[PDB]
């Protein structure tokens, strides 16, 4: 099949992999006392 | 070209990414329906009377199974040999209760199997090659008839045909065993060595092909893009192979020539299993297993157990406790 | 019951129909050397 | 009471003289049975332990003590506190096997 | 193997399994492989027994891996492209069966069985009209203890009264 | 305590799969050719 | 152990005399068994009624007493039911009903002996077994 | 005069005898003479469950089911006593006969109700001064309904009552106070009660037929629950003979 | 409260001799004359109040009468079990070898 | 819960046949 | 014989012990062989009724020759071991017997299945050589290399 | 049904870790150059 031309690459750089997992561990820290219940 | 010749191009087209072909007509749609049933029936099918004594047993994870446990449950022994489709119940109820889509999806499925061999014959036909793939294929095929079809036409009740589940697998196994002593027969013991000789052989020709493969990457690759999908010459030196196993047993048990070692690979275990679904196919008529129990017998007249006689007590544990209320009379003639 | 047997009746017959009239629909030709096969 | 083997997930429940001579068990069967212990008047005595002194006359009480029995001295267990299920699992000394093995 | 069977309940033991299917996966490769190879062959001579056509120092493959891929394609959805992976993958089924079930059987030196699934016991000791064929096969396996262990196990001496031995109905 | 069972799994999940994500997103950014 | 002329010593009648059978007998006995009787009686049972057995102690209570060589001879030429009360050689193989049951028909004297022979000496040397069926396997 | 291959297969072999609409005479009976039914049959067409509200203070009705058991339900070749007794009236005896079947029916939801439909050890009479059996005649009486199972059924564990285990040995140490009812199995023995109506009366051949409703308890699994009332409707056929 | 029933007669003269109103017929192989005539008899005629009842039978031979007088001994009664009645049970058990 | 585990995962496994069938990496002729 | 009512005996199960219905009405026999209530039979066709099995008949007018009969055919039936043994597989040696339906039915099955092999063999080689590659591939037109490509 | 309530995040993250693992080596290839 001929490529498609509106590929494009996806970027995470490290600054953002490591804010991305503060952000989930923190709200994750937050909400478990809410999930456990 | 009408509409039928470019419709028959089509079915028979080597074009298409699954074969379709003619057997594949009658084979799709079978397949489909022996698969969706068996689906929603292990998901969700309430119990089932198998032995025909209003005792119902339960295959579905729904009510109560897990994977193991589960099965899609033999039809009623009251139905016996009868055939039971959906149109001869008085309701979808009833026929859950009786086993109804048991008889469904296994004759579905051996309709669907058997065009499926057919198919393998098909497209070897369409493609130029030879024809006999679909003869290794009669050996799974052949045992799947012995366990569904066969043996439940012998004991005339597909009551005792094979549940479609794990441990009812393991149930009718034993419940065989009991009845027909089938360890001790010679066309499970060739089926036992068709499979365990398959085995062997498998790993044998794979871990010689692999020791002669020809050096072509690095340390740091995979051996594997050795190989090029297509390439013209052989990847590995089956002389270095060849010189290998003639060096560890002797020169003469050892294939020089792949086609009669590829051969031997392909007709040990698919006779073999030929043999193991005659087995259950005559172990069907009762035709059983060699019995020597009591065959020591000493000057006196006292009995020399042999192992034969523990298997045997082993048997008997099987058989008084099997389908324990379905008996009312002290022989099981089926 | 009686609409579903109809059912599954015609269904059969047509499927069985289509394996058979294609079986016999210059089948030994459909290879890719010889065709001259009758 | 005949000791239950490793071996058995689950054992029957046979009563001996000292000389191993079978007097009494659980019958499966009932119609042909000859060694109940409504039949042989079986009774059960404790010695020490919280029911030292005791004596007990009616069968299902001295049927279940017999069913104890096979698994050697008898004990009181908590079973709520966690829940447990009446199955017997493995000591530290399994587990530590079986893992290094 | 019936002694694992009413003892170990082995059947039921996942590392048994995929011993198992190690085992018959193995012969199906054996089988499948060997078929495959005997019919995908390059005409290499004249001859109608075709075995004589091959020559053990020649550089050609004897089959067409190409055909086989087209036609197992095709068939079943997937196919061998890599012959050195459908090689290793012939020696990997089966020796990775043997070695789960020693594991298991590792396990059963230490009766470590997968013997009972508790959920169900639970729920058949308090609902006596639920049945599956887990509860069945248990059945079966009481029987072979009862029947099988005086004359198996001699030393234990054991004498087990007909009125103790388990039975259904009639047998 | 009887805390809600799901609570657990609830917990994992959520800081699980969205991890996940980003490490798959930053592990494929890095192996991009400098 | 062996096959002892004791062990061949069985009793002739309710009176008290025995017969002691020679090993050609007892062999001869067994065959014939197997003939004409197995087929119901293996290993000393009843298939078409279990509650009814070979055994030594049982055919001394049935009516007359079957626990000899004269009133087997006698049961196999004339059968009964348990109480003496029933003649039933029309559903049970004998002389009498040797038209019906023709494995009986060339039967000799000697061969109901032989065969009284094999039901007595059998359960002296297999015990529990020999009317005890799968239990005693 | 129908054979047993004109029947076989049919489902005609689970259906009771019919009489015409002509049959609406009157069968005579003479005091003197002795009588008894040579065949009675009774063909259930419905069976209806009493639902088990849960406020337990309304009103509960009985509930239509869907049989699950096929054409294997109908009672036959039952024969017995009919006695002439002081006032007039008749009573019928039952002696013998195909006087039970199990069957399963399902309730709206997927509950299955077994129960051992029956009429054994039937009693039942009718209104004094019977002269002559009459579509104005009916029968009233009372049966014996024992336990769904017999003493020799063993449940999926192996626990029975004359025979089985006695516990629930998949679990060795549990307690067994909380598992008293399902390990101790219990035999049932409970009443039924039947009411016959007349519809139909040969006079000439002495055969009545008509409708049927009979009230009866359910399988109780041998006592590990509550059983359910039923409520069986049908037909019967009746072949009353001068024994 | 709740309690095996079968378990329970076997406590009674019902576990040491053959129960008149209760056990299964074949039983009465054990002493000499009284099987299949007479057991039958007997357990068609059940339910008896006492053991000597069973000379009542109707129909019994003279000699019958002095065989069962004979094994009044071996026999007893209790109540009837409906357990161990229903099912034509008396007749057939379950039981074979 | 259980039974939404087992179907979840057998779901996946059709899934995956669907992927490993349509979308495989195409086999290519050198 | 005993006295039993074999039309009104409940077995275990709720079943008739010896009589019950199969699912279409008929009276046939009970326990496991409810599955062969399809036989017929010279020696229990009297027996039957127009709704089966007539309890009549049964109470009444079995002969003879039919109870020797029966217990001739259950006492041979066709359930037997390689070396033949007589009965069932755990029954002990001592009666020398295979039924003949046994043997021909077995050895027929046999050879009817590697029949059906023999001609999958037969057919596929046959529909090989008339179109010319029963022999194998040819290295200079291999037919799938003018195909396209599945995907 | 009485089932071991570790079961469900057992099977869970005997799922995911692993398939996780293959995905992110799995993409992180096919974002390499060439
Ligand atoms: C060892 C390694 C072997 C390696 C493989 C070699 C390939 C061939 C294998 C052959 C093995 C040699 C066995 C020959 C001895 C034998 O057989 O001995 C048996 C008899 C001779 O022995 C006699 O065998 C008899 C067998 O009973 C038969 O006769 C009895 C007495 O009348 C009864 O009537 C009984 O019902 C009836 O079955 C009795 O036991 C006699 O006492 C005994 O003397 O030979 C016969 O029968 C002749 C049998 C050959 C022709 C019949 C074959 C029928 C096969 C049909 C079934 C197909 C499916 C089978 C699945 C497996
Ligand atoms: C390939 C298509 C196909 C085939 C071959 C079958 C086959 C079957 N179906 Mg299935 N089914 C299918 C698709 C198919 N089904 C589809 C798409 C659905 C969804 C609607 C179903 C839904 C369904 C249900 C709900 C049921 C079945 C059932 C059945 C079984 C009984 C069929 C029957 O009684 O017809 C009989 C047909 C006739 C009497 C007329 C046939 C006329 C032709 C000309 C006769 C030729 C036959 C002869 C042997 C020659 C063969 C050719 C040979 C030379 C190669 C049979 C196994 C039943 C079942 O499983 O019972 C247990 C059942 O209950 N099917
Ligand atoms: C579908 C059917 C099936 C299949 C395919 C299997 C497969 C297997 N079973 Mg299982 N089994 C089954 C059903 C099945 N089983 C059932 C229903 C039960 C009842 C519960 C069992 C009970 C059972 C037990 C008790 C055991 C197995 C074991 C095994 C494994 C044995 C592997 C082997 O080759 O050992 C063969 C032995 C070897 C490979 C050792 C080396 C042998 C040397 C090299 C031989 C040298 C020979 C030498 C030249 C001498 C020859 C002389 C000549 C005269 C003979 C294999 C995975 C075994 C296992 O799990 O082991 C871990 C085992 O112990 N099974
Ligand atoms: C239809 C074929 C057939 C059948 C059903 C029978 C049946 C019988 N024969 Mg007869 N017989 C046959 C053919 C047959 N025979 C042949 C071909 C011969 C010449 C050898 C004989 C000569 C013969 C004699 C001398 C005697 C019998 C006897 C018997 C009886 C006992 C059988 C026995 O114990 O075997 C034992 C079981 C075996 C030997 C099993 C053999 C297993 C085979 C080899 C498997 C083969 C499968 C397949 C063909 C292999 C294909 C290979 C594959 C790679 C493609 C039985 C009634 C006996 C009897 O009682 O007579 C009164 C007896 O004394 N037969
Ligand atoms: C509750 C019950 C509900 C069930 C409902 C199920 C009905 C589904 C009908 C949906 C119709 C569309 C689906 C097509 C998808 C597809 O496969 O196309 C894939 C290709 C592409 O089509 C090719 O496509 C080409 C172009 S195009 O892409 O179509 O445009 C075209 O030129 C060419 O002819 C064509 O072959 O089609 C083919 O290769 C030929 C047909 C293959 C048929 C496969 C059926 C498999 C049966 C399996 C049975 C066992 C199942 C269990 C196994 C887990
Ligand atoms: C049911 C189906 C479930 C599907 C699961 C889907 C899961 C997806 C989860 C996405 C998470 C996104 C994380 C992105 C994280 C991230 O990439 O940040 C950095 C990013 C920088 O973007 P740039 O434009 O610089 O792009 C650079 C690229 O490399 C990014 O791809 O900014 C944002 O993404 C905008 C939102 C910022 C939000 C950041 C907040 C961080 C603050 C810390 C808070 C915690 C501490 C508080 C203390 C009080
Ligand atoms: C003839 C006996 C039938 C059973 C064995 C048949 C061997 C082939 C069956 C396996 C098929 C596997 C899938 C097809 C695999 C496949 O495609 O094979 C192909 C292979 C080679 O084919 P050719 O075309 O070169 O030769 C076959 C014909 O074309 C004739 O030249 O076939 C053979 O070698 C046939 C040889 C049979 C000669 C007689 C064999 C005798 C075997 C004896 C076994 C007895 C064992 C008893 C128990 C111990
Ligand atoms: C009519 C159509 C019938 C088809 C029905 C569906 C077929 C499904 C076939 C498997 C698809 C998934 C393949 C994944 C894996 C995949 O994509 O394979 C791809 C792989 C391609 O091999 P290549 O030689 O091209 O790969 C070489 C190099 O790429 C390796 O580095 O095929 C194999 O390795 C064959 C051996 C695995 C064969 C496994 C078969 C498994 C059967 C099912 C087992 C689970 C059953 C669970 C039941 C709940
Ligand atoms: C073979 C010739 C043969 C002999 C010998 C034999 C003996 C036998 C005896 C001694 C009895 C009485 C047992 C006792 O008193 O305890 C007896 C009873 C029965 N048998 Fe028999 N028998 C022989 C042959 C056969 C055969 C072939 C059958 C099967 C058809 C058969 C069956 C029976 C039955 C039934 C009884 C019980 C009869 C009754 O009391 O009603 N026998 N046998
Ligand atoms: C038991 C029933 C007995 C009934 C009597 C027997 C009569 C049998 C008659 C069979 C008729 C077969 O008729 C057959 O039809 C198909 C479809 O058109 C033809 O097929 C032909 O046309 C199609 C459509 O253009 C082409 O794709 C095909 O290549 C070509 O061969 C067959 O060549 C023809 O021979
Ligand atoms: C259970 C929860 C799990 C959550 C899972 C989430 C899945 C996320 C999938 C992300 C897909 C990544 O998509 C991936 O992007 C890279 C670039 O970024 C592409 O890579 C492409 O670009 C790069 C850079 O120009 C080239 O070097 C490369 O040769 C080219 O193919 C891959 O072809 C594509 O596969
Ligand atoms: C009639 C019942 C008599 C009571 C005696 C029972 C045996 S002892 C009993 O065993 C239980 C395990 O089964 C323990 O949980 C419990 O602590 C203990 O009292
Ligand atoms: C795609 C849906 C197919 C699954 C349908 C399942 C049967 S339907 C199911 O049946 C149960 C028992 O009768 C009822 O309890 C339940 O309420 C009902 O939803
Ligand atoms: O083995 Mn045993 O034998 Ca063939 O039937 Mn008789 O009991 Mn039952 O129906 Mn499944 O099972
Ligand atoms: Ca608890
Ligand atoms: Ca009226
Ligand atoms: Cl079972
Ligand atoms: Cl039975
Ligand atoms: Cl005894
Ligand atoms: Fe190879």
């Amino acid at each position: 099949m001929e490529p498609n031309p509106n590929r494009q690459p996806v970027e995470l750089n490290r600054t953002s992999l490591y804010l991305g997992l503060l952000l989930i561990l923190v709200l994750a820290l937050l909400f478990s006392s809410y999930f456990f219940n | 070209a009408n509409l039928w010749e470019r419709f028959c191009n089509w079915v028979t087209s080597t074009d298409n990414r699954l074969y379709v072909g003619w057997f594949g007509v009658i084979m799709i749609p079978t397949l489909l329906a022996a698969t969706i049933c068996f689906v929603i029936a292990f998901i969700a099918a309430p119990p089932v009377d198998i032995d025909g004594i209003r005792e119902p047993v339960s295959g579905s994870l729904l009510y109560g199974n897990n994977i193991i446990t589960g099965a899609v449950v033999p039809s009623s022994n009251a139905i016996g040999l009868h055939f039971y489709p959906i149109w001869e119940a008085a309701s979808l109820d009833e026929w859950l209760y009786n086993g109804g889509p048991y008889q469904l999806i296994i004759f579905h499925f051996l309709l669907g199997a058997s065009c499926y061999m057919g198919r393998q014959w098909e497209l070897s036909y369409r493609l130029g090659m030879r024809p006999w793939i679909c003869v290794a294929y009669s050996a799974p095929l052949a045992s799947a008839f012995a366990v569904f079809l066969i043996y439940p036409i012998g004991q005339g009740s597909f009551s005792d045909g094979m549940p479609l589940g794990i441990s009812g697998t393991f149930n009718f196994m034993i419940v065989f065993q009991a009845e027909h002593n089938i360890l001790m027969h010679p066309f499970h013991q060739l089926g036992v060595a068709g499979v365990f000789g398959g085995a062997l052989f498998c790993a044998m020709h794979g871990s010689l092909v692999t020791s002669s493969l020809i050096r072509e990457t690095t340390e740091t690759e995979s051996a594997n893009y050795g190989y090029k999908f297509g390439q013209e010459e052989e990847t590995y030196n089956i002389v270095a192979a060849h010189g290998y196993f003639g060096r560890l047993i002797f020169q003469y048990a050892s294939f020089n020539n792949s086609r009669s070692l590829h051969f031997f690979l392909a007709a040990w275990p698919v006779v073999g299993v030929w043999f193991a679904a005659l087995g259950i196919s005559t172990m069907a008529f009762n035709l059983n297993g060699f019995n020597f129990n009591h065959s020591v017998i000493d000057a006196k007249g006292n009995v020399i157990n042999t192992w034969a006689d523990i298997i045997n007590r082993a048997n008997l544990g099987m058989e008084v406790m099997h389908e324990r209320n379905a008996h009312n009379f002290p022989l099981d003639l089926a | 019951m009686e609409t579903l047997k109809i059912t599954v009746y015609i269904v059969v017959t047509f499927f069985v129909l289509l394996f058979v009239f294609g079986f016999l629909s210059g089948d030994p030709a459909r290879n890719p050397k010889r065709k001259d096969l009758e | 009471v005949r000791r239950m083997p490793a071996f058995f997930e689950s054992f029957p429940v046979i009563l001996t003289d000292k000389n191993g001579v079978v007097k009494a068990d659980i019958p499966f069967r009932r119609a042909e049975s000859k060694y109940s212990f409504e039949q042989q008047g079986v009774t059960v005595s404790f010695y020490g332990g919280e029911l030292n002194g005791q004596t007990f006359t009616d069968p299902p009480t001295v049927k279940s003590y017999a069913r104890k029995a096979i698994f050697g001295e008898i004990f009181e267990f908590d079973t709520e506190t966690l829940n447990s299920d009446g199955i017997f699992r493995t000591s530290p000394r399994g587990w530590f096997t079986f893992a290094h093995a | 193997l019936l002694f694992f069977q009413g003892f170990h309940n082995w059947t039921l033991n996942p590392f048994h399994m995929m011993g198992v299917a190690g085992v018959l996966g193995g012969a199906l490769l054996c089988a499948i492989h060997g078929a495959t190879v005997e019919n995908t062959l390059f005409q290499d001579g004249e001859g109608a027994s075709t075995f004589r056509a091959f020559n053990p120092t020649q550089a050609e493959e004897t089959y067409s891996m190409v055909t086989a891929n087209r036609f197992w394609s095709q068939i079943f959805g997937i196919a061998f492209s890599n012959k050195r992976w459908l090689h290793f993958f012939m020696l990997f089924v089966p020796v990775t069966g043997l070695w789960m079930s020693a594991i298991g059987v590792v396990g059963l030196a230490l009766n470590l069985r997968s013997y009972d699934f508790i959920s169900q016991e639970i729920r058949a000791a308090e609902d006596p009209e639920f049945e599956t064929f887990y509860t069945k096969n248990l059945l079966l396996n009481e029987g072979i203890r009862a029947w099988m262990a005086p004359q198996d196990q001699p030393h234990e001496n054991f004498v087990f009264p007909e009125e103790v031995l388990p039975r259904g109905n009639a047998l | 305590m009887e805390v809600n069972q799901l609570g657990l799994i609830a917990t994992a999940l959520f800081v699980l799969v969205p991890s996940v994500f980003l490490i798959i997103l930053y592990v494929q950014t890095e192996s991009q050719q400098k | 152990a062996e096959l002892t002329p004791e062990v061949l010593t069985v009793p002739l009648n309710s009176e008290g005399k025995t017969i002691t059978l020679t090993e050609k007998q007892y062999l001869e006995g067994k065959r014939l068994f197997q003939y004409a009787c197995a087929s119901c009686h293996v290993g000393g049972i009843t298939k078409t009624n279990p509650s009814l057995d070979l055994r030594t102690e049982t055919l001394a209570l049935a009516t007359p007493p079957r626990d000899n060589i004269e009133g087997l001879v006698d049961y196999m030429k004339n059968p009964t039911t348990y109480d003496g009360e029933q003649e039933i050689a029309e559903v049970h193989p004998s002389l009498r009903s040797a038209d019906i049951f023709p494995k009986m028909r060339n039967l000799t004297e000697k061969d109901l002996v032989a065969i009284a022979g094999h039901i007595l000496v059998e359960p002296k040397i297999l015990g529990d077994k020999w009317g005890g069926g799968k239990v005693y396997y | 005069t129908l054979t047993y291959d004109d029947i076989v297969g049919t489902g005609l072999a689970n259906k009771c005898p019919t009489l015409d609409d002509t049959a609406r005479g009157a069968y005579p009976i003479d005091s003197s003479q002795t009588y008894r039914i040579a065949r009675l049959c009774l063909q259930p067409t419905t069976f209806l469950v009493k639902e088990e509200p849960k406020n337990k203070r309304q009103e509960a009705e009985f509930v239509p089911t869907k049989l699950v058991t096929r054409e294997t339900t109908s009672l036959d070749q039952i024969q017995g006593e009919l006695k002439v007794n002081s006032d007039g009236s008749l009573t019928f005896v039952e002696e013998d006969g195909i006087d039970f079947q199990p069957v399963t029916v399902q309730m709206a939801g997927g509950e299955r109700i077994p129960l051992l439909f029956t009429v054994k050890n039937l009693v039942a009479s009718t209104q004094p001064n019977v002269t002559s059996i009459t579509t104005s005649t009916d029968f009233k009486g009372e049966f014996n309904v024992p336990s769904y199972r017999t003493a020799n059924f063993l449940d999926p564990k192996g626990r029975g009552l004359a025979s089985g285990y006695d516990s629930a040995i998949a679990l060795p140490q549990a307690k067994e106070e909380e598992l008293a009812r399902a390990n101790v199995k219990r035999f049932s023995l409970t009443k039924g009660q039947i009411s016959l109506n007349v519809a139909k009366v040969d006079g000439r051949t002495g055969e009545i037929a008509g409708t049927f409703e009979s009230e009866q308890l359910s399988d109780d699994d041998m006592g590990a629950h509550e059983p359910h009332e039923v409520k069986i409707q049908g037909v019967f056929y009746a072949s009353i003979e001068p024994a | 409260e709740l309690v095996n029933v079968v378990d329970e007669k076997l406590g009674t003269a019902y576990g040491e001799k053959i129960d008149l109103n209760n056990t299964n017929i074949a039983a009465f192989i054990q002493y000499r004359g009284l099987y299949p005539t007479l057991a039958k008899l007997i357990v068609k005629n059940a339910p008896y109040e006492s053991v000597e009842d069973v000379l009542n039978i109707p129909g019994l031979t003279e000699r019958q009468k002095q065989i069962l007088r004979e094994n009044l001994e071996h026999f007893t009664v209790t109540e009837v079990e409906t357990a161990l009645v229903e099912g034509g049970d008396r007749y057939n058990n379950g039981l074979y070898k | 819960m259980e039974t939404i585990t087992y179907v979840f995962i057998f779901a996946c496994i059709i899934a995956l046949f669907f992927f490993a069938i349509f979308f495989r990496e195409p086999p290519r002729i050198t | 014989k005993l006295g039993a009512n074999v039309g009104s005996a409940q077995g275990p199960t709720g079943l008739g012990k010896y009589l019950m219905r199969s699912p279409t009405g008929e009276i046939i026999f009970g326990g496991e062989t409810m599955r062969f209530w399809d036989f017929r039979g010279p020696w229990l066709e009297p027996l039957r009724g127009p709704n089966g099995l007539d309890l009549n008949k049964i109470k009444n007018d079995i002969q003879p020759w039919q109870e020797r009969r029966a217990a001739e055919y259950m006492t041979h039936a066709p359930l037997g071991s390689l070396n033949s043994v007589g009965g069932v597989a755990t029954e002990i040696n001592s009666v020398n017997f295979v039924s003949p339906r046994s043997w021909l039915a077995t050895s027929h099955f046999v050879l009817a299945f590697f029949f059906l092999v023999g001609h999958l063999w037969h057919a596929g080689r046959a529909r090989a050589a008339a179109a010319g590659f029963e022999k194998g591939i040819d290295r200079e037109s291999e037919p799938v290399l003018s195909m396209p490509s599945l995907d």
